[PDB]
RNA sequence: CACGGGAAACAGCAGUGAUAAAAAUUAAGCCAUGAACGAAAGUUUGACUAAGUUAUAUUAAUUAGAGUUGGUAAAUCUCG
RNA sequence: ACAGGUUUGGUCCUGGCCUUUCUAUUAAUUCUUAAUAAAAUUACACAUGCAAGUAUCCGCGCCCCGGUGAGAAUGCCCU
């Protein structure tokens, strides 16, 4: 809240902007995203493994 | 404290002392600690059977249905309690576990008359 | 049917206000319709009204 | 002590009367301590096994005194006359053990009415007493109950269609378990 | 509990959950039970939401609320 | 139109027979004391304070209700055979809502047998106590009401205190409340101890009991030896109200009986001991007429 | 201390003395006896018909100690202490 | 409290026992009085005795005094609507002023009792918790129930230790 | 503050160095409550439950040792 | 505070210091067994193990619980 001496945090804004930008620019093509390794049953992108029942 | 998300819920807080459990039925935010802050106290449930062989449950029915009416969510054990009371239909899982229990008694009956032989 | 206690509460509640009708209290499931889990959910963001 | 079963006897005896007079049992006893203000709770217990400790209490110095719920003439001394409250242990000077003993005794005694205390006038619990309301009075049994049926159709176990069972069997294949039939009606014991 | 940024264990690494044995009969029965039960309770829940609509509207814009308002205004003048 | 304990007739008769004794009504109580207060009054202000005190003592005198016994509650709300062996104990469900009257709360019980029934009376009261405790009630029924302890308390003549315990502990329409009030009345009758309840709020109780049980002997005799005959005649009057058709009440209509003569009427026709009544009436009449 | 004490106690004004100088009944209200007006002293001689002037707000010297006691601002660890009998 | 002219009016009791409670329409009460004149007397005693009582029970209402502006004593009340109540207090007694104000914008004893009734239904008897908010903490302390093992140690069977040492063997 | 930069993080449970007058298990379970996810049976959870350790505190008994003896302030004799 | 000791050859006054009560940590000396509660030098550095997954793929969860009191006169109560 408001205390009369409160400091102006600048970098708080900078990091928001920059993160949103690097998010939009590096936003993954779903071609590589859902790409799947059929031997290991493992996503390269997320490092996630698929549930046993879906094999 | 400020949270990101999560819903209103009716659950059991666990009060008690080691080996002697006790529960405060409670309407609380979901993301807050079990025994912690709550919105409103609803009832109490004492699991240990007393002098008369009763488990005491207390339900503030008016307030309970006020909150259900605001879309609060129930815990599986609160569901089981209401159902037992008859304020909700039996929870399917109560019924099923009952059946399983019956079949266990059956197979132990047969195993008993098989071992006796 | 209403569940056993709730039915009792409603019965007694209408006896108190002088409504004698013994017509059974009934719970209306028309709006309780829910789609099975297989039914696909819409990915489209909701317009707030 | 010879008295035992009849403790009250010792209070009417001539040696009691001789020893204590009409004063209370504790009137002449003084607790020994380090300064102006005594320690806020008395010595724990003044007899450990065979050893009787120092300058013993009013109650434990005279072994013929018995604390029961029964002798009111003894217990009466440890309650205020006017205020009907029990003296704290320092006031009298009894040891904590006997003070607790006393408290419990005076309790039992009041609970058998052998000793007097204040019973307030209280109203009745209810404003208007009417046995009319549904809660207390019999309800018109639901049409499910009269017949002998389960309150809902689905409390009862109903055998599934074979097409559906086979369908499941296809879905969960190899992860399957032994199919189970109807549940036994009533549950037997050991 | 762990955090978004706390790397998973090395043992848990090559492991994914193993689902339980399915008893087809009991399981079907159960699914029906749940569908019904949830229907009933959805009904009940709607019943109660309505009750709250009523009570709120009644203790806001209802009869005696207006009586209070008018009477107090008049007393005041 | 069978006369009831709350009928203005019977209320006025009993209020009258009770009597206001301001020294017994307001009696030093064993509670924690605080130093007294002093004010300076006229004769006027003193009379006013006394009259206020009297009105207060009226409220202190308000009779605890008398009710006939309540009917046992047996109602099954449901039977679920499926739950049968699932629990060893019973669940007891108490609606607790701050608005609801305690005679209207729902108290439900799931048994091990699976049936969901309404709670019995005693269970119900015990339960209400648990969740809405009010001082003077123990949940477990106190030892003092066993016959032994009760007899002990009658021998120290605490009868007032017993009645008060009882009013706090049990419920006026209960089985125990009625059992204990009647057993107590019975004991003040066996011993002739009636004056113990005199300026008590409990007087009309044994009045209404003795009228309906048709023992007025002891209470008439007592009332006359205390040199209160206005009360003895109010009492026979009451007896007549609650037994409109009976030989005494009818003969009092025939002979057109004045109060003292009314007591004579009753002495002749109905009362079990006419010897003591006539003798005491004799002694009172003669001795009083010669003294004043 | 003992001079002061005896002086003080000597100068007590009895209820009868008070009754007589004001010429009224002095009436004692116990708390345990309720509203019942115990009459302690009566003015031998002729009682007034005149009520005492009612002072809405009295002017009395107050001791800050008693006021502090009444309002629960005395927190001293030495005051509540359990002591032996008189 | 010793210092002061009428020390009893600095006591919590005296402040409590004054009864006026404004309606919620009242925001500002302004007193205007004089330091002299016989007529003004009552108003002065009002400022001396009751203003403290009043304020204490209406802590959110700005009260403001002005001395020797007008030839005559008065109160003015400023309400939320913009309405302005003007009360001429002239030869009126201290008491009469308090009563007349209580009459105009007070709260009926009915109102006050309803309010305090809504505040006393706030702490429910059947709940459990910290001594501050509740009558009981555990249910360990209700008569028929199972007692806090910190008092009466449990039968060995109900102990989890015993159950575990049983299942092990 | 965290784009960047020092640099490579237990102020999660246990542990350990250092440091301080200051010293709990590198333990067992998800059986109960809670939480996450699942349509669901259910799975996971060092939250927690039940245990381990410790005179820190209460209580209960199986347990006797400490301090003090000029006055305040209960209690002393003979030697050095 | 129900107070007590101590200024002086002595008395009174004024005025400090201390005693008597209650709790917690640590230490010394002593220590039999249970139960319950509580567990605390360190915002210094950390070996090893574990603390977040579920789920027919998407998704949804992942300092929420738990930890700590470093910082800030922060802030309490209330719009
Ligand atoms: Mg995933
Ligand atoms: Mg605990
Ligand atoms: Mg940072
Ligand atoms: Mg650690
Ligand atoms: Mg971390
Ligand atoms: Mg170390
Ligand atoms: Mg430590
Ligand atoms: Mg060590
Ligand atoms: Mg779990
Ligand atoms: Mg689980
Ligand atoms: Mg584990
Ligand atoms: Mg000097
Ligand atoms: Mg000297
Ligand atoms: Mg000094
Ligand atoms: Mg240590
Ligand atoms: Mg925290
Ligand atoms: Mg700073
Ligand atoms: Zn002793
Ligand atoms: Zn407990």
């Amino acid at each position: 809240m408001a205390r009369k001496k409160v400091r102006p945090r600048l970098i708080a804004e900078l990091a928001r902007r920059v993160r949103a930008l690097r998010e939009q620019r590096e936003r993954p093509r779903d071609s590589q995203r859902y790409a799947l390794d059929y031997e290991t049953m493992m996503r390269p992108h997320s490092g996630n493994r698929l549930p046993m029942r879906a094999w | 404290r400020a949270y990101r998300g999560g819903h209103l819920t009716i659950r059991l807080a666990l009060g008690g002392c080691t080996n002697r459990p006790f529960y405060r039925i409670v309407a609380a935010h979901s993301k807050c600690p079990r025994d912690g802050r709550f919105v409103e106290q609803l009832g109490s449930y004492d699991p240990l059977p007393n002098s008369h062989g009763e488990k005491l449950v207390a339900l503030n029915f008016d307030r309970i249905r006020h909150w259900i009416g605001c879309g609060a969510h129930l815990s599986k054990p609160v569901e089981k309690l209401l159902g037992l009371s008859g304020f909700y239909p039996l929870h399917p899982m109560m019924i099923t576990n009952a059946e399983r229990l019956r079949r266990k008694r059956a197979r132990e009956v047969l195993l008993a008359s098989q071992k006796t032989d | 049917p209403y569940p056993p206690l709730l039915r009792a509460m409603i019965l007694a509640q209408r006896q108190k206000y002088g409504d004698t009708s013994t017509e059974e209290p009934m719970l209306n499931l028309e709006r309780a319709r829910i789609d099975p889990w297989d039914y696909p959910a819409k990915l489209e963001a909701k317009t707030k009204t | 002590s010879p008295y035992k079963d009849e403790p009250w006897k010792y209070l009417d005896s001539e040696e009691y009367q001789n020893r204590y007079g009409s004063r209370p049992v504790w009137a002449d006893y003084r607790r020994n301590h380090k300064g102006g203000i005594p320690p806020q709770r008395t010595r724990k217990m003044c007899i450990r096994g065979n050893k009787v400790a120092g300058n013993p209490c009013p109650i434990c110095r005279d072994q013929k005194l018995h604390v029961d719920f029964r002798n009111v003439k003894l217990l009466e001394q440890f309650v205020c006359a006017h205020t009907g409250i029990i003296f704290h242990a320092p006031y009298t000077g009894v040891c904590m053990k006997q003070h607790k003993k006393l408290t419990q005794a005076i309790q039992k005694a009041r609970d058998h009415g052998l000793l007097r205390y204040h019973i307030p006038q209280v109203e009745p619990r209810d404003l208007d007493f009417s046995t009319t309301h549904g809660a207390v009075s019999s309800t018109p049994p639901a049409p499910t109950l009269v017949s002998g049926d389960p309150w809902y159709p689905w409390y009862s176990w109903k055998q599934p269609p074979e097409r559906e069972l086979s369908r499941l069997r296809r879905l969960y294949q190899g992860r399957l378990r032994e199919e189970s039939g109807p549940p036994p009606e009533l549950m037997p014991e050991v | 509990r762990k955090t978004r940024h706390d790397p998973p264990a090395k043992s848990k690494a090559g492991r994914v959950a193993t689902p339980p044995a399915v008893d087809p009969t009991e399981f079907f029965v159960l699914t029906e039970r749940y569908r019904q039960y949830r229907q009933t309770v959805r009904a009940l829940r709607l019943e109660f939401m309505s009750e709250v609509r009523k009570k709120l509207h009644e203790a806001r814009a209802g009869v005696q609320a207006e009586r209070k308002a008018q009477e107090d205004a008049a007393e005041h003048r | 139109r069978k006369p009831t304990f709350m009928d203005e007739e019977v209320q006025n008769i009993l209020i009258k027979m009770t009597g206001l004794d301001l020294q017994k009504i307001f009696k030093p109580a064993l509670q924690e004391l605080k130093p007294p207060t002093y004010k300076l009054m006229t004769q006027a202000q003193l009379e006013e304070a006394t009259k206020q005190a009297v009105e207060a003592a009226k409220v202190r005198l308000k009779m605890p209700p008398v009710l006939e016994e309540r009917a046992p509650i047996n109602d099954v709300l449901a039977e679920d055979k499926i739950l049968e062996g699932t629990e060893t104990a019973k669940y007891v469900f108490t609606d607790i809502s701050y608005s609801i009257p305690h005679r209207e709360r729902f108290i439900v019980v799931r048994e091990p047998s699976g049936t969901l029934r309404k709670a019995s009376w005693e269970e119900r009261d015990r339960m209400i106590q648990v969740y809405f405790p009010r001082e003077g009630r123990r949940i477990l029924t106190p030892v003092i009401f066993k016959e032994e302890n009760l007899q002990t308390m009658y021998s120290q003549d605490q009868h007032v205190d017993v009645l008060n315990l009882c009013v706090a502990q049990f419920e006026p329409d209960s089985a125990e409340y009625i059992k204990i009030h009647h057993h107590t009345y019975e004991d003040i009758d066996k011993c002739g101890k009636y004056d113990l309840l005199r300026s008590t709020r409990h007087f009309g109780g044994m009045a209404w009991y003795f009228v309906n049980k048709k023992k007025i002997d002891g209470l008439l005799i007592d009332q006359i030896q205390r040199d209160l005959v206005s009360d003895a005649t109010s009492l026979v009057h009451l007896y007549h109200i609650l037994h409109p058709d009976g030989q005494s009440a009818q003969e009092a209509k025939k002979q057109g009986a004045e109060g003292l003569h009314l007591i004579k009427v009753f002495a002749k026709t109905e009362a079990q001991k006419g010897a003591y009544i006539e003798l005491t009436l004799q002694a009172y009449q003669e001795a009083f007429i010669t003294h004043s | 201390l003992t001079r002061g004490l005896f002086l003080g106690l000597s100068r007590q004004e009895t209820h009868q003395q008070l009754a007589d100088k004001k010429s009224l009944h002095v009436v004692e209200f116990r708390e345990e006896c309720g509203p019942l007006p115990i009459v302690v002293a009566s003015p031998q001689g002729a009682l007034r018909k005149d009520p005492e002037p009612e002072d809405e707000v009295p002017d009395i010297t107050l001791d800050w100690e008693d006021v502090k006691a009444a309002q629960g601002m005395k927190r001293s660890v030495w005051s509540g202490l359990k002591r032996a009998a008189t | 409290p010793m210092k002061g002219r009428f020390p009893i009016r600095r006591t919590l009791q005296y402040l409590g026992q004054g009864d006026v409670v404004f309606k919620d329409s009242v925001k500002v009460m302004t007193v205007n009085y004089n330091t002299h004149g016989e007529l003004g007397e009552g108003a002065r005693k009002f400022v001396f005795f009751n203003i403290p009582q009043i304020q204490y029970k209406n802590p959110w209402v700005q009260i403001t005094m002005f001395k020797n502006m007008t030839p005559s004593p008065f109160l003015r009340f400023y309400l939320d609507s913009g309405e302005q109540v003007l009360v001429d207090v002239e030869s009126k007694s201290n008491k009469e002023i308090v009563e007349h104000i209580r009459k105009i914008l007070g709260k009926n004893e009915e109102t006050l009792e309803k309010e305090e009734q809504e505040k006393k239904q706030l702490s429910h008897p059947a709940h459990f918790g910290p001594r501050k908010y509740c009558l009981r903490e555990c249910m360990c302390e209700v008569e028929g129930q199972v007692p806090c093992p910190g008092l009466v140690p449990l039968p060995k069977e109900m102990t989890g230790k015993y159950k575990a040492a049983l299942k092990a063997t």
